[PDB]
RNA sequence: CAAGACGGACCAGAGCGAAAGCAUUUGCCAAGAAUGUUUUCAUUAAUCAAGAACGAAAGUCGGAGGUUCGAAGACGAUCAGAUACCGUCGUAGUUCCGACCAUAAACGAUGCCGACCGGCGAUGCGGCGGCGUUAUUCCCAUGACCCGCCGGGCAGCUUCCGGGAAACCAAAGUCUUUGGGUUCCGGGGGGAGUAUGGUUGCAAAGCUGAAACUUAAAGGAAUUGACGGAAGGGCACCACCAGG
């Protein structure tokens, strides 16, 4: 939420916002380990794949 | 009749004392104007006289001594003095970037160069002079050459090399038609 | 289109009876239009006076806040609020190799004026001294402090404003404090630096006849 | 010297795409020679150029002639959109610029020099080439800075500009002595060729 | 229409010469600062953006200013000089020369040299980052 | 007037602290090195697996407050191709309080303790010896300068002490003439500080940490300059000016 803080808002206004913004942050940050775990994994079977064609099916005939 | 006093530091009083007669000589003779050296108050005081010409050659008397006592060579002040687009443009180090300690000493350096090489270059270049004191760094020149050697010195005081900074100050100064 | 400068008015401003020169000059003030009265107006106005335009004789690195209270038909009695250093003389007093002494007090005066003052002192290159540093410790750094706040307490607070004014032209506190420091350790220059006003008593009238005439 | 121009036939896109630009049966592809070590004196008109000074303080031979080629397609591109008789610019690759060629039958238009027109001929010629000066020095905003009676052509009885790659902005440090010495050149030829109604060298200068 | 005193005495005012990297301001007051006589800014003149800082900005809005005083009777000015002050650059810029420069032209009395910047004691932070500024 | 912030200039090749770090006055709190001692204990010591306190910034949980600045996010410029670039706002954050987190180019890129080994002249603190100078000549002591000497520091200059691949270093010296005590740690370059496992963590992450496979180099100091798209001069009626 882009929201601006104005001066005139009192508790349980700004606590709920700093609650909200608080909850999609540690929501993004968990997407971000997903992520990261997604892509380690994906990268780890490509390289396993890579080392197989240089181990085998390179050639002429 | 009015008086400008210039203060004159610690650090410049010899250097001021040993050119006292090339800097009281043009006061007097182009301006016509009196001049005093208060030791008790240690500065440079200019008052205007029966003997002064026109208007504002006070004032050019007070940039032309504020010039000698910042630092800037003697030539430099009196070319000051004679000619009427002058302005001396400073800056502190710490503007162009947060610096502090051993670092900033460094950004000095990205400034002068291997004996002032840099700041030659920078002031032929912009046809500018330019002093550097401990945190500062002072700029005389016209306007636009102002403004050039501003952009150029804070393009080298924020990290970009010299030889890319200096070739960036050439493309600008052939395109202000110099 | 109506120009408003021609329903303005040019009040003078006088210095009070402590200093030399009188006339410190012209106000430009909006004439009364029924509902706002042009005394009123003008009746919390500061004026910045430097002491060469108040005293001949003086120096000119010395400025006055001034606050004028009352109106005298095309006049106007003007009250001193607080005296500051010029900026080009602090820049001009701040050496490299120099330790620099602050130090604040405030002090409600006998007639009621609560004042915060200010005081600055440099310490003294001696006339052998060839060391370049001239460092004083903290301990006598703090005594020098006590003994300026003690001195200036005693030739303030006792006295009313006009004693403590007259004190501050020459600056006899500053005298006193560079003469009663050369036993700790010899000082340069010291000046009182700035005067803030922190309370006024209430306004009247006398206090100002007597201090204008 | 600098360039050579050939002349030649051009082909048939059969792409049929909507922006696709008009290829004129005879073209015109001027190829500048970049092995000549006489370009050492072109310097005075492209350093003094605000749109590639910062390409001219650094450019080696073939990005000098390239920068070149592509100055010289604006100046053309800049004569074309001010309605000016120039010659199109179709494509332009590196040092090759083909353009629209200037005749018929791979004939190239003969110059201005080597035309044999008679008085009326040359006082409509003269008044051609003073509106194409006054047109590149208002709407184009450029001086020829070359022009004299070979880099006039005349075609279907009218006058046509080319060699516009030594062509600068009126803003250079010399435009206005090289458009002063362009005025006097054209007022020189006209005078040569027995127009009474030709004006001076300065009144030229002045009315451009 | 002006103060009402002889020829000897000069009137004095209160010049402040804001110069900052935008353009510059020459506002005219009393000595007391509470009402203003003239301000006029280089957007008074110069109908573009670059030039608003330019010295000619500021010389013709002097010798405007300086034919208002006249007009008011206004003959003697005290020059505080002012930079944008705060966290950003503290000296003054050529356009503040420039003016009073173009101020003393024009037959104005000069008074006092007050450089009136509001420089911090400390700064609460620095308008750019921790990387650099001004290209 | 109010709000929070930060303590410039003084500010030094200075100071203190185990490091991180520490700059407005005043009081209190308990520390702390060095110096001085014809004081006391008498071997109580050095370094340390295990284990334990502190640990910049950023981050994470609960509150408070939010001036400035600002990750994110929103504008506008700039173009054969800009999405970097520049200026305008702006959330978390930046601040305080209580717990996690334990990482930095946390750098003197130099473990800690001890011995020997060149010179110089400055600085801080303490002490000692002093011609003389100032507290309006001080009436005795006493602060501030000047000349030394000692101890422990912070650093500089210089040397063919010796080292060293050299840069450089009074330690990086006393190393094939190799042994004072001790701790940690490296073994060509990548994969890789990766996977897996254990453990700590709310989480992000931290500590420990491979291999398969892959290459003949990767790297360190110093010396020149092909070339400047680097700047100067200087030369020539086979170049120019004045001309013929």
């Amino acid at each position: 939420s882009t929201q601006p803080r104005s001066k005139n808002e009192s508790k349980e206004d700004k606590r709920a916002r700093k609650q909200a913004i608080k909850e999609e942050r540690k929501e993004r940050r968990v997407e971000k380990k997903a992520n990261k775990l997604a892509f380690k994994l994906e990268k780890r079977r490509q390289e396993k794949e890579l080392l197989n064609l240089k181990k085998n099916v390179e050639g002429l005939k | 009749e009015e008086t400008r006093k210039i203060p004159v530091p610690a650090n410049r009083y010899t250097p001021l004392k040993e050119n006292w007669m090339k800097i009281f000589t043009p006061i007097v003779e182009h301006l016509g104007l009196q001049i005093r050296f208060n030791l008790k108050s240690r500065n440079v005081e200019i008052r205007t006289c029966k003997e002064t010409k026109d208007v504002s050659a006070l004032t050019k008397a007070a940039d032309f001594v504020k010039a000698f006592i910042l630092g800037f060579q003697v030539e430099d002040a009196l070319a000051l003095i004679r000619l009427d687009d002058l302005f001396l443009e400073s800056f502190e180090i710490t503007d162009v970037k947060p610096l502090k300690g051993d670092h900033l000493s460094r950004a000095i350096g990205r400034i002068a160069g291997k004996g002032g090489k840099t700041k030659f270059t920078i002031e032929n270049v912009t046809r500018t002079r330019i002093v550097l004191a401990d945190v500062k760094v002072h700029i005389l020149g016209s306007f636009q050459n102002i403004k050039m050697a501003r952009t150029a010195i804070c393009n080298l005081i924020l990290g970009n090399p010299p030889s890319k900074v200096y070739g960036n100050i050439r493309a600008v100064a052939s395109r202000s038609a110099d | 289109v109506v120009d408003p400068f021609s329903k303005k008015d040019w009040y003078d401003v006088k210095a009070p009876a402590m200093f030399n020169i009188r006339n410190i000059g012209k106000t430009l003030v909006t004439r009364t239009q029924g509902t706002k009265i042009a005394s009123d107006g003008l009746k919390g106005r500061v004026f910045e006076v430097s002491l060469a335009d108040l005293q001949n004789d003086e120096v000119a690195f010395r400025k006055f806040k001034l606050i004028t209270e009352d109106v005298q038909g095309k006049n106007c009695l003007t009250n001193f609020h607080g005296m500051d250093l010029t900026r080009d003389k602090m820049c001009s007093m701040v050496k490299k190799w120099q330790t620099m002494i602050e130090a604040h007090v405030d002090v409600k005066t006998t007639d009621g004026y609560l004042l915060r003052l200010f005081c600055v002192g440099f310490t003294k290159k001696r006339n052998n001294q060839i060391r370049k540093t001239s460092y004083a410790q903290h301990q006598q750094v703090r005594q020098i402090r006590k003994k300026m706040m003690e001195i200036m307490t005693r030739e303030v607070q006792t006295n009313d404003l006009k004693e403590v004014v007259n004190k501050l032209i020459p600056d006899s506190i500053g005298k006193d404090i560079e003469k009663a420091c050369q036993s700790i350790y010899p000082l340069h220059d010291v000046f009182v630096r700035k005067v803030k006003m922190l309370k006024k008593p209430k306004f009247e009238l006398g206090k100002l006849m007597e201090l204008h005439g | 010297k600098e360039s050579v121009v050939f002349h030649a036939y051009g082909g048939s896109m059969e792409d049929e795409k909507e922006d696709s630009k008009v290829i004129p049966t005879e073209c015109a592809i001027k190829v500048f020679k970049t092995t000549l070590n006489e370009f050492k004196n072109r310097d005075k008109y492209i350093k003094d150029d605000f749109r590639f000074k910062d390409r001219f303080s650094k450019l080696n031979p073939r990005k000098i002639i390239r920068m070149w080629a592509e100055k010289e397609m604006h100046n053309l591109a800049r004569m074309q959109r001010a309605g000016i008789p120039c010659p199109t610019v179709v494509l332009l690759k590196k040092h090759i610029l083909v353009m629209s060629f200037i005749g018929h039958d791979q004939v190239p238009a003969p110059k201005l020099k080597e035309v044999k027109l008679n008085s009326e001929e040359m006082k409509e010629a003269y008044y051609q080439t003073l509106h194409l000066m006054r047109q590149l020095y208002h709407e184009c905003t450029l001086v020829h800075a070359d022009l004299s009676e070979y880099n006039m052509l005349w075609h279907a009885g009218k006058v046509w500009l080319i060699d516009v790659s030594q062509s600068v902005e009126p803003t250079h440090p010399h435009g206005l002595e090289f458009l002063f010495r362009d005025c006097r050149n054209v007022s020189q030829f006209f005078q040569k060729g027995g127009v009474k109604e030709a004006l001076s060298e300065r009144e030229l200068f002045n009315a451009v | 229409l002006g103060p009402q005193v002889a020829e000897g005495e000069n009137v004095f005012g209160v010049c402040h010469i804001f110069a900052s990297f935008n353009d510059t301001f020459v506002h005219v007051t009393d000595l007391s600062g509470k009402e203003t006589i003239c301000r006029v800014t280089g957007g008074m003149k110069v109908k573009a953006d670059r030039d608003e800082s330019s010295p000619y900005a500021a010389m013709l809005a002097a010798q405007d200013v300086a034919q208002r005083c006249k007009e008011l009777g206004i003959t003697a000015l005290h020059i505080k000089l002012r930079a944008t002050g705060g966290n950003r650059t503290k000296t003054p810029g050529p356009g503040a020369q420039s003016a009073l420069r173009a101020l003393a032209r024009s037959g104005m009395k000069i008074g006092r040299i007050e450089d009136v910047t509001p420089i911090p004691s400390d700064s609460t932070r620095r308008k750019g980052g921790r990387r650099g500024r001004r290209l």
